């Protein structure tokens, strides 16, 4: 082996060392996929987490998150959805103050029905069979102020319940957690977000920590 | 307005497509069935190469 | 047989207990700090650790003999 | 209203003229002419090199002109240049996006391009006086994810996007000289002609199109599939190309008789095709599938000629090299394998 070849092997070993260090660094970060409707309050939640694709790094209690967002990607989701098979969790927003509205100029489509359809598609996808979901049900104050004048019968014909923030919110929540047909592999963490909530980072921290511990226990065959 | 413009654009595109000089399929098949015979001996994926050259 | 087997059962039981409790502690402690699973949490590695701790007593008994 | 119907009716009339003119050209089938041809023997290739170092899914690769140097793009945020002869690593380039889908190696060898899920095609300079690989230009203008890019020269590039359009760029000024429109569905791949005069593209509308590099016009459109087209490549002559789809089939199209010639299919495969490349003679057609395998077909007879099985996940990219020696596969299992 010539001296030049020895120099080449030296350089290759340096490159391998650098790549190993970078991979070990990248393996310890939480990767989140932020999904939701355009007007579902994604921007406010993004703002209160951090104190084509848009990336937002943020740290909480000595742990790191990257939090990818794909809202501005108007194309077929089946083509690029498999790029997110190995993410830690999926965050999904609903915007409860949408049960008496219409979208996409269809003029016969409840916004919340479209949200349920999207949730059903994402939850029962082939690439996401063991990925937990954090469901934020936000704009609850508008729901509280609105529920008096308009009942839930516009969005749900069968309600058999009272018009109060105590029972309608729970009714909407039990609708979304009943579309999950994989109850023995994943779970849904539901939280009610609002303006100046300031307590959503900790909820995400708790959910992701539980997810990590459960994954590690399942790998050991200990769960 | 946009729909009629799209329709006219498709009409022009189809009329440009439908005026090609198309040869019959036997000629194309013979033309491509003869390329391999001309370049068979220089392709080592189907004919193995002796271990002398074999960069790998 | 008396010399070898007198303290072997207690060693077995308590080495196994120590290894399993350590596994649970490490999992639930590093679960709050990194995504990556802690190293050596698997039946093979745990058995290796347990039988190394037993091998200590076995070698001591050998020196005694 | 009425003239909308008139335009539609003219459209079906033009389609009918196209189809019966096509049927007036089919003397026989490729199987009829190639009925009596010396069968290709069984190909038994074995892996010779194994390139390790990537830590995530690999999404694209491209061979160099010299047939030694290689480029690989992974979702780990890395673009790696390999010396295949010695397995050595020549350059490691960090990526700003890490959501790459495509990469390319320039004919001159001084430039490398990459792109994906950022609507930007990035160009890197390999030969610099400072001794490091730097960004030369960031091409922007697409409104959808990049799917494939190819170099024409040092100063000309072509890109395809998920916004259903293609583009030609001059790199000194970084502007779109020509835009190619059509393809009502998402574009997935493109292939350049050997004379760099035309190029073909495949889309999610289950159709392919042939474009002229100058004049920005579409000349021929080809149909025949039941689902999305994922890969495309030219036959070495330059008078035909091949496409692979999600309907678990491959097909071959000629240009002078603008219709389908042959379809490669079986009953044991139900998964789609991710990549397609030709050999130097054109007698062999290589295709990577979703069942972790690579299948080698005989183009003139359409029979299974070989299977390559050494991968633990989906095979995503192929390359055949300019002098015909080695084939390279890149897969989701983070490894590149070279076969001969």
């Amino acid at each position: 082996l010539s001296a030049e070849d020895k120099a080449a092997v030296e350089r290759s070993k340096m490159i391998d060392r650098n790549l190993r260090e970078d991979g070990e660094k990248a393996a310890r970060e939480v990767k989140l996929l932020l999904l939701g409707a355009g007007e579902s309050g994604k921007n406010t939640i993004v703002k209160q987490m951090k104190i084509g694709i848009v990336e937002t790094h943020f740290t909480f209690k000595d742990l790191h998150f990257k939090m990818f967002d794909v809202g501005a990607q108007r194309s077929e989701r089946k083509k690029w959805i498999h790029c997110f098979e190995g993410v830690t969790a999926i965050i999904f927003c609903v915007a409860l103050s949408d049960y008496d509205l219409v979208l996409a100029e269809d003029e016969e489509m409840n916004r919340m029905h479209a949200s349920m359809k999207l949730f059903d598609s994402i939850c029962n996808n082939k690439w996401f069979t063991d990925t937990s979901i954090i469901l934020f049900l936000n704009k609850k104050d508008l729901f509280e102020e609105k529920i008096k004048k308009s009942p839930l019968t516009i969005c749900y014909p069968e309600y058999a319940g009272s018009n109060t923030y105590e029972e309608a919110a729970a009714y909407i929540q039990c609708q979304f957690e009943d579309l999950n047909k994989r109850k023995d592999t994943k779970e849904i963490y539901t939280h009610f977000t609002c303006s100046t909530d300031t307590k959503n980072v900790q909820f995400v921290f708790d959910a992701v920590t539980d997810v990590i511990i459960k994954n590690n226990l399942k790998d050991c065959g200990l769960f | 307005t946009a729909s009629i413009a799209q329709a006219r654009k498709l009409v022009e595109q189809l009329k440009m497509e439908a005026n090609i000089d198309r040869i019959k399929v036997s000629k194309a098949a013979a033309d491509l069935m003869a390329y391999c015979e001309a370049h068979a001996k220089e392709d080592p994926l189907l004919t193995p190469v002796p271990a002398s050259e074999n960069p790998f | 047989f008396r010399r070898v087997f007198l303290g072997l059962g207690m060693c077995f039981s308590y080495a196994a207990l120590l290894t399993k409790t350590n596994r649970i502690h490490r999992i639930f402690e590093q679960g709050k700090k990194s995504v990556t699973a802690p190293k050596f949490i698997s039946p093979a590695s745990q058995l290796v650790i347990t039988f190394s701790l037993i091998s200590v007593q076995l070698l001591g008994v050998f020196v005694w003999f | 209203g009425s003239e909308l119907d008139q335009l539609r009716q003219e459209a079906e009339q033009l389609k009918n003229q196209i189809r019966d003119a096509r049927k007036a050209c089919a003397d026989a089938t490729l199987s009829q002419i190639t009925n009596n041809i010396d069968p290709v023997g069984r190909i038994q290739m074995r892996t010779r090199r194994t390139l390790r170092g990537h830590l995530a899914k690999i999404y694209a690769m491209h061979w160099g002109t010299d047939s030694r140097l290689l480029v690989s793009a992974s979702q780990d945020g890395k673009l790696i240049i390999w010396d295949s002869y010695t397995t050595n690593k020549v350059h490691a380039i960090p990526l700003r996006s890490s959501w790459v889908m495509t990469c390319a190696y320039a004919p001159s060898g001084n430039y490398v391009a990459c792109g994906g899920l950022d609507n930007i095609c990035s160009i890197y300079n390999l030969k610099t006086r400072e001794g490091n690989v730097r960004v030369s230009r960031e091409l922007a203008g697409h409104t959808g994810y990049l799917s494939c890019c190819r170099f024409l020269d040092d100063n000309q590039i072509v890109t395809s996007s998920g916004d259903t359009t293609c583009a030609l760029w001059d790199i000194e000024t970084g502007q779109q000289t020509t835009t190619f429109t059509g393809h009502t569905g998402d574009v997935m791949s493109l292939s350049l002609a050997p004379d760099t005069r035309l190029f073909v593209s495949g889309a999610c509308d289950a159709s392919a199109k042939l474009w002229d590099v100058r004049e920005g016009m579409c000349r021929q459109t080809f149909t025949g599939h039941e689902s999305d087209i994922n890969a495309i490549c030219f036959f070495p002559n330059g008078n035909a190309f091949a496409t692979g789809s999600d309907d678990a089939t491959c097909r071959l199209f000629d240009l002078r008789a603008d219709q389908e010639l042959m379809t490669y299919s079986h009953d044991n495969i139900i998964c789609g095709i991710t990549s397609v490349s030709f050999s130097k003679s054109g007698r062999l057609l290589l295709a990577g599938y979703d069942d972790f395998n690579c299948n080698v077909w005989d183009a003139l007879k359409a029979d299974r000629a070989g299977v390559l099985a050494g991968h633990d996940n989906r095979v995503s990219c192929l390359g055949v090299t300019d002098d015909g020696m080695a084939v390279a596969t890149g897969s989701w299992d983070s490894f590149l394998k070279i076969w001969n």
